[PDB]
């Protein structure tokens, strides 16, 4: 309206920049288009149009009054077929880049709570230390302990200890005995609250007790009495845990080791504490007392000194780890102390051991790839941020290189991942930035490219505005569900290439308009793609590396054909295919079969929505409905065929058994989590469990041709019994390697490992 | 003594007179359409060989 000093000296200072018309003027006269779009009247002095009819665009528009948009913005890069070479690519993005700047971390996690049980069992009988496989032997590594840092920072909860608590004693109060009506522990009880802290986590003291005294134990009513026992303590006193502290005797004894020292070399002294308070607990102990032990570095040796002289005089154990963070920090939690007990380790406690092992272990590989605090772009870190900027916008079209090819470059850093341009609110040069975050997967992607697609400048120019800037940060929010199952099943494909990620010649069944497929093919790969849909957005472009487009709808009668691979990729889409058919999956399946049967393939990757045990439906996600054997979805209505087990097996059975027979054991592992922590996303350990049981009813089926049959067999005389069955094909001398990724169960004639129950 | 000049990424050999003016030529033609691959989107933007 009345224009502003600083809008006039912004519009000036772009004014007295560089470029030059194309329809220019004698100073005799005005000369004003010879389009005759202008309303030229007839004027004084002005003749009219320039007497030059040239040659170039025009055309009619009223502008749309767009206010300034106090948002950061997303850019769709939709693709033109001018191909920028690879080093002029990078060197634009070395020019306009605003790169390297302070990268907000955020949070790697967004909810660090879950309960980790260890338990009793009447099943421990020849399971001695002996037994125990010893701690990783390297755990106290520079690497893995900046790891355990950086984790620790991203996740900011501050009631660390009350969730803790909370959660241990909702599970103490769980033992409810029949013979007395009763939990373990009655009203007005006690506890010995031992490594006791100051808890400046808006408290002063320890979250728990306040809550605890006042009524905040579901089920389990007030304890009596309470002690606040250390070193950092305000409502207690100052003694020494460890050693011989005067004798009073309480039933709840919370032993807690604040391992506080800096010399972490000596583990014999790190045991020999935990040893000498172990001690302590149960002088502490009134007659049938329980104790709970928070250890930090738990070892064979440790577990040895526990047994040997203490379970003598405990009827009962049971063990939990608070995940939190990833640490080593278990809770022994022992019951009926000063009594009578034959205590063994047990097949539980076993496998309790090794799965948490391997979450931390899992867990801090990937880690160990975040950037640390206060890194600047360094162009090699895993993860970070890498925007370029736009100085008074020059988008235009392919010709003008230098911005596009910039543009383009950042697109190819990338990889459909992030994508951020806006047009900043300024006064001067008016830039705008273009924001992404690199990923270990986007640049398999740029390495799989020939060049780099100047994108249609046109989607860019669409908004005529202002757009304020992004505020910079490397996470995001939090863990979608259903993504979680996703990137499971696409950590499983990339892992299972050929022969152990060997190069591999495959197909994709339903290829994704973005093809995110590429991005988790190693760039060697020699690739078929279905895209049903009729993609454009960087799709074809780029052939060398075969990407073998293969436009439509497989389904249909005729057409499959023509494919070849070894590796036939399908999650989900079996299942809405045979909605689409209306069709008994059997049926389906079966054609199916031949279909591919036909072909030179070995990987058959057919992820039906099938339980792989006995249903449970699972509310606000997946109901089961078998008079139409069909998931009704929650996410608004999604509609996915579902199969029963037996059904399937049934007709595989019948069939033929002539191939591998393998499923996606995602459930217990933490392998593919991995994947999306890679991708910038703060985790959340609630939704892992949830998804953790919905791919119990969607698992991938591989189905592996050339191969030996294997052979299942898990229905006659189930009932805590007995199955029957052979495997075939095998040396007479056989040593039977089975496994549940890792833990061996099964050794054949090394039966050292006979873990089941039963 | 000669070395060859910088076959590595450029100079090559003395460019066929015949063949530069023949290829120019062949680049005419897709001029003939350039208002027609302009209004395509289709990289129209004449080489200039």
């Amino acid at each position: 309206a009345i224009p502003t000093m600083s809008d006039v000296r912004s519009f000036v200072a772009r004014l007295m920049a560089e470029g030059d018309p194309q329809q220019w003027f004698p100073y005799r006269v005005d000369q004003i288009l010879y389009w005759p779009e202008s309303p030229f009247v007839p004027p004084i002095g002005p003749f009219y149009a320039p007497f030059r009819p040239v040659n170039f665009p025009f055309t009619t528009g009223s502008y749309t009054v767009v206010p300034d948009a106090s948002r950061p913005l997303r850019l769709l890069p939709q693709y033109r077929n001018a191909t920028i070479t690879v080093q002029q690519a990078d060197d634009a993005y070395e020019d306009t880049a605003l790169s390297p700047l302070i990268t907000t971390h955020g949070f790697c996690v967004t909810g660090g709570v879950f309960t980790s049980i260890y338990d009793i069992s009447g099943d421990p009988t020849a399971y001695p230390p002996a037994q125990l496989v010893d701690a990783p032997n390297d755990y106290f590594d520079r690497e893995r302990m900046a790891r355990r840092d950086l984790f620790r920072r991203l996740r900011a909860p501050a009631d660390r200890s009350a969730i803790k608590d909370r959660a241990v004693f909702d599970f103490l109060a769980s033992l409810v005995n029949p013979t007395t009506a009763n939990p373990v522990l009655d009203t007005s009880f006690s506890m010995a609250y031992l490594g006791a802290s100051s808890a400046h986590a808006n408290a002063d003291e320890p979250v728990i007790l306040a809550d605890i005294r006042s009524g905040s134990i579901p089920g389990l009513p007030i304890p009596r009495r309470i002690v606040q026992f250390g070193y950092d303590v305000v409502h207690g006193s100052l003694l020494d845990l460890s050693r011989a502290v005067p004798t009073g005797t309480f039933g709840l004894v919370y032993a807690d080791l604040d391992q506080v020292e800096d010399a972490g070399t000596d583990m014999p002294a790190a045991n020999r504490a935990a040893i000498a308070m172990l001690g302590t607990a149960l002088q502490m102990t009134t007659a049938g007392g329980v104790s709970v032990l928070k250890v930090n570095f738990p070892t064979r040796a440790f577990w040895t000194q526990v047994f040997n002289l203490y379970a003598t005089h405990a009827t009962t154990l049971h063990l939990v780890k608070p995940t939190i963070v990833n640490s080593s920090e278990v809770f022994l939690v022992f019951g009926g102390r000063q009594s009578n007990g034959a205590l063994r380790s047990t097949t539980a406690l076993q496998r309790a051991l090794l799965s948490l092992y391997a979450r931390n272990a899992a867990i801090d590989r990937a880690v160990t790839h975040i950037p640390f605090f206060g890194v600047p772009d360094d162009g090699t870190s895993d993860l970070g941020i890498d925007a370029v900027r736009l100085f008074d916008p020059m988008f235009s079209d392919a010709v003008a290189n230098l911005p596009s090819n910039a543009l383009a470059s950042l697109v190819s850093r990338v990889v459909p991942s992030s994508i951020m341009f806006t047009r900043v609110p300024s006064n001067g040069p008016v830039s705008t930035t273009i924001y992404g975050k690199r990923t270990f997967l986007s640049n398999r992607r740029r390495a799989r490219l020939r060049d780099v697609p100047m994108l249609i400048t046109t989607t860019l120019v669409h908004q005529r505005r202002f757009t304020t800037p992004p505020t910079f940060t490397l996470f995001s929010s939090e863990a979608v569900p259903v993504t979680t199952l996703v990137a499971a099943g696409y950590n499983s494909f990339i892992s299972e290439q050929t022969r152990n990620p060997n190069l591999a010649h495959l197909l994709d069944l339903g290829t994704g308009p973005e093809c995110r497929i590429l991005s988790l093919i190693p760039p060697t790969l020699q690739v078929t793609m279905s895209d049903s849909r009729p993609c454009a957005e960087l799709m074809a472009s780029f052939d060398p590396a075969l990407t073998a487009y293969v436009q439509g709808d497989y389904s249909t009668a005729a057409f499959w054909n023509g494919i070849r691979c070894d590796s036939a990729t399908a999650i989900f889409t079996i299942g809405a295919a045979a909605a689409a058919a209306g069709t008994d999956l059997i049926a389906f399946v079966q054609q199916l079969i031949p279909r591919i049967v036909a072909a030179g393939g070995t990987r058959m990757w057919l992820q039906l929505n099938t339980p792989l045990y006995e249903v449970s439906s699972l509310p606000d996600l997946i109901e089961i409905d078998l008079r139409d054997h069909v998931y009704r979805f929650n996410g608004g209505e999604r509609v996915e065929p579902y199969a029963d087990p037996v059904p399937l097996q049934q007709a595989i059975a019948a069939l033929l058994p002539a191939a591998a027979l393998s499923w996606h054991t995602l459930s217990p592992t933490c392998d593919w989590l991995p994947y999306i922590i890679g991708v910038g996303s703060p985790l959340n350990l609630s939704d892992i469990n949830t998804a953790i049981s919905y791919s119990r009813l969607t698992p991938i089926l591989h189905i592996d041709t050339t191969t030996p049959p294997l052979r299942v067999n898990p229905v006659p005389t189930p009932l805590n019994q007995q199955c029957a069955i052979r495997i075939t094909s095998l040396d007479p001398a056989a040593v039977l390697s089975v496994q549940h990724n890792g833990v061996e169960v099964i050794g054949g004639t090394p039966g050292n490992v006979i873990s089941v129950a039963g | 003594s000669l070395a060859i000049v910088s076959d590595r990424f450029g100079q090559y050999s003395f460019v066929n007179e015949g063949m530069r003016e023949t290829f120019s030529k062949a680049l005419f033609d897709i001029n003939m359409w350039q208002p027609l691959f302009q209004a395509t989107k289709t990289g129209c933007g004449p080489i200039v060989l």
